[PDB]
């Protein structure tokens, strides 16, 4: 559950990744498979390579997903309805699996926005993170 | 816990550059920030009612230095990780109790602290190197409830 | 994220405990103080022995949360906010206790109403109780 | 696993009553239909689209009784449970990659299943016995993973 200054505190990181927002996207899933190679699994498909133009068109659409929960942080079940077919019906993708990339963007946001990093915002992004994984994961239709 | 000698290296030469006062204790600083009912372990350092009241705390800096010690004993010790830590694991499982999901946050929190601090050279082979090593630290630490 | 089937199961099912709501929870405690022993934790002004009037009342408490919980399903975090400053600032519970808290609560209702029981019933109330668990665990102020 | 005289009394006594051809697959069912996830390591099963479907698909019946049976095993030997489960471990770790937290899922889902069996006769004591051997059997197929 999200308080207003953790949706606050959200929007002020996730506006200062702005149009680089794909590039972090990208990082956090080369991070995740490198990391946690068992990710790969959901991925048969992909050519998994460094600097793959299909990992680099992954993170962007992950990342574009995280701008529209962000632009809809108080109606995440409806908006993002699709993303939960598609994830929890269609995929079955186990919750520990989103916890994992959760991790990697915040390793990346760590790296790249330093400033941007505080405390409050770490955890602000976590709950967050963690509200996007319930829903996501969660057979609410 | 296996790593590459290319790994290895990556690990030891950047770990050789970690501020030992800074990192331990802005890493438990920050699991008592993002994780806040770790703070009922820690009712003797004061108080930890803010963000900045924490990572000001001087006991969270002391603690958090001994809790970098005990990590960079486990780079030391990769293929005894358990036995090195056995006493650490009889003092968290059998004395504390603290569950063995918050050894995992903690070494997840080390891997955010490591990434502020080194910004773009901690690449995801970096990464992923740091995550076999604080896998393992936190598989150490549970080791006594097993 | 519960869906609109998982409300329904959840009213009918904790409909049918009733007036031994009390009693249930009472149960639950005792189930969860024996099987998870460092729960007791939690609770050391409690008189723990078997059959305590302080389990009992306790049980009550509990119980009645839930029942108002169910009443406002879809207002949760607003409707439970002294529970969660309660339990998430105050008290400051690890989250693994709600989850073996929420076991316990399923094999009582499990042992004294199998008819309601059923796999589809279970899988709602589950969920309804990591609901429940989330906002008490949650600092959204 | 350690369990006292009269524990192990009350464990063997209810275990010796466990219909074995419906407990298994409840068990198995209600961990597919409470956490659907785990559905995806299951595709072979055919149709699991509904409650109804897995509760009377032979397949979650047949693998259920197969899952009993090893449980069964690790009340055969509590003293030595890495050791029972050794083989199991690697299926589930190094082929399957099945989280561990699935294993303790399944357990607890066991237990709600003999308490819907056993009604008043599975007490709070009973109960407690039963999730010292659903947690020592969890850990041992997750022993891989350490
Ligand atoms: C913050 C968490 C996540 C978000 C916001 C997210 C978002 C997305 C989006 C937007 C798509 C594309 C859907 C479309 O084409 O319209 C997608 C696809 C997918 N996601 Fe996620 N995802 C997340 C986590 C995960 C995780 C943790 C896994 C597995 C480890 C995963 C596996 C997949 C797979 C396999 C696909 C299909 C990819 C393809 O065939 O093109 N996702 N995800
Ligand atoms: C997995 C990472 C962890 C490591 C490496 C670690 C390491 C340590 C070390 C080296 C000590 C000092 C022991 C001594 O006196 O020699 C310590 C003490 C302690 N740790 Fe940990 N720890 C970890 C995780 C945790 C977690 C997650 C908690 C609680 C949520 C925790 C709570 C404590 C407490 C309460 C003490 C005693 C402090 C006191 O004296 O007031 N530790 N830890
Ligand atoms: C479904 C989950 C739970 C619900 C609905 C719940 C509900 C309640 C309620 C209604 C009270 C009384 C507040 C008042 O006096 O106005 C309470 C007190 C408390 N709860 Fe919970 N609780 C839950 C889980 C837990 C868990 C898992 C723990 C710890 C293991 C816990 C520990 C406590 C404690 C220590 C108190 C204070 C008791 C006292 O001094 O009287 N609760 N809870
Ligand atoms: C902790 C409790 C568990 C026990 C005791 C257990 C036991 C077993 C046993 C005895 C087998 C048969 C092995 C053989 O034929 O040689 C098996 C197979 C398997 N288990 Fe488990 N298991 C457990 C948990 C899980 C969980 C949580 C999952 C997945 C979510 C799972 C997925 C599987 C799969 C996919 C197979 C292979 C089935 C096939 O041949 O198609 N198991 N398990
Ligand atoms: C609009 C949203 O509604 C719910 C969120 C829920 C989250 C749960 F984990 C369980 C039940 C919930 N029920 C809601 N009605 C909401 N409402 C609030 O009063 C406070 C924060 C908030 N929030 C926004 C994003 C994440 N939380
Ligand atoms: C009213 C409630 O609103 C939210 C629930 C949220 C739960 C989260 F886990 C994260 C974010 C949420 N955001 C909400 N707006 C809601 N809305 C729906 O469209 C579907 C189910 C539902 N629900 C009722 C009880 C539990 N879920």
């Amino acid at each position: 559950v999200l308080s207003p200054a953790d949706k606050t505190n959200v929007k002020a990181a996730w506006g200062k990744v702005g149009a680089h927002a794909g590039e972090y996207g990208a990082e956090a899933l080369e991070r995740m498979f490198l990391s946690f190679p068992t990710t790969k699994t959901y991925f048969p498909h992909f050519d998994l390579s460094h600097g793959s133009a299909q990992v680099k068109g992954h993170g962007k659409k992950v990342a574009d997903a995280l701008t529209n929960a962000v632009a809809h942080v108080d109606d995440m079940p409806n908006a993002l309805s699709a993303l939960s077919d598609l994830h929890a019906h269609k995929l079955r993708v186990d919750p520990v699996n989103f916890k994992l990339l959760s991790h990697c963007l915040l390793v990346t946001l760590a790296a790249h926005l330093p400033a941007e990093f505080t405390p409050a915002v770490h955890a602000s992004l976590d709950k967050f993170l963690a509200s996007v994984s319930t829903v996501l994961t969660s057979k609410y239709r | 816990v296996h790593l590459t000698p290319e790994e290895k290296s990556a690990v030891t030469a950047l770990w050789g550059k970690v501020n030992v006062d800074e990192v331990g204790g802005e890493a438990l600083g920050r699991l008592l920030v993002v994780y806040p009912w770790t703070q009922r372990f820690f009712e003797s350092f004061g108080d930890l009612s803010t963000p900045d009241a924490v990572m000001g705390n001087p006991k969270v800096k002391a603690h958090g230095k001994k809790v970098l010690g005990a990590f960079s004993d486990g780079l030391a010790h990769l293929d005894n990780l358990k036995g090195t830590f056995a006493t650490l694991s009889e003092l968290h499982c059998d004395k504390l109790h603290v569950d063995p999901e918050n050894f995992r946050l903690l070494g997840n929190v080390l891997v955010c602290v490591l990434a502020h601090h080194f910004g773009k050279e901690f690449t995801p082979p970096v990464q992923a190197a740091y995550q076999k090593v604080v896998a393992g630290v936190a598989n150490a630490l549970a080791h006594k409830y097993h």
